């Protein structure tokens, strides 16, 4: 109790699809709508680094 | 012809006890401290204690 104090409550919203979309380009950017629907149909695949 | 006189040993003293005393200071406070609790939680805490 000596140590304890009220700490601040914060919360953020992440998008994944932004952070996705967003990639820095030394990695391949793609939004998930492209991928998603693709790695599904061949069940197979990737994204990303 | 003198006949001797039959000095005669006294009664034995009471042996005497000496019976003194300590004495140690006062206590000394800690420093107050604030804390994140109503006080009836922190009666029920400190009463606990």
């Amino acid at each position: 109790l000596k140590r304890d104090k009220r700490a601040l409550e914060v919360e953020r919203t992440v998008s994944l699809a932004e952070v996705y979309a967003g990639l820095p380009k030394d990695n391949g950017p793609f939004s998930l709508a492209q991928e998603i629907d693709k790695l599904v149909s061949q069940g197979s695949g990737s994204a990303g680094s | 012809l003198y006949l001797p006189i039959y000095a005669t040993p006294a009664d034995p003293k009471a042996l005497l006890s000496a019976a003194v005393a300590t004495s140690q200071g006062g206590g000394w406070l800690p420093e107050s401290f604030m804390s994140l609790w109503r006080f009836p939680h922190m009666l029920e805490n400190a009463r606990g204690m």
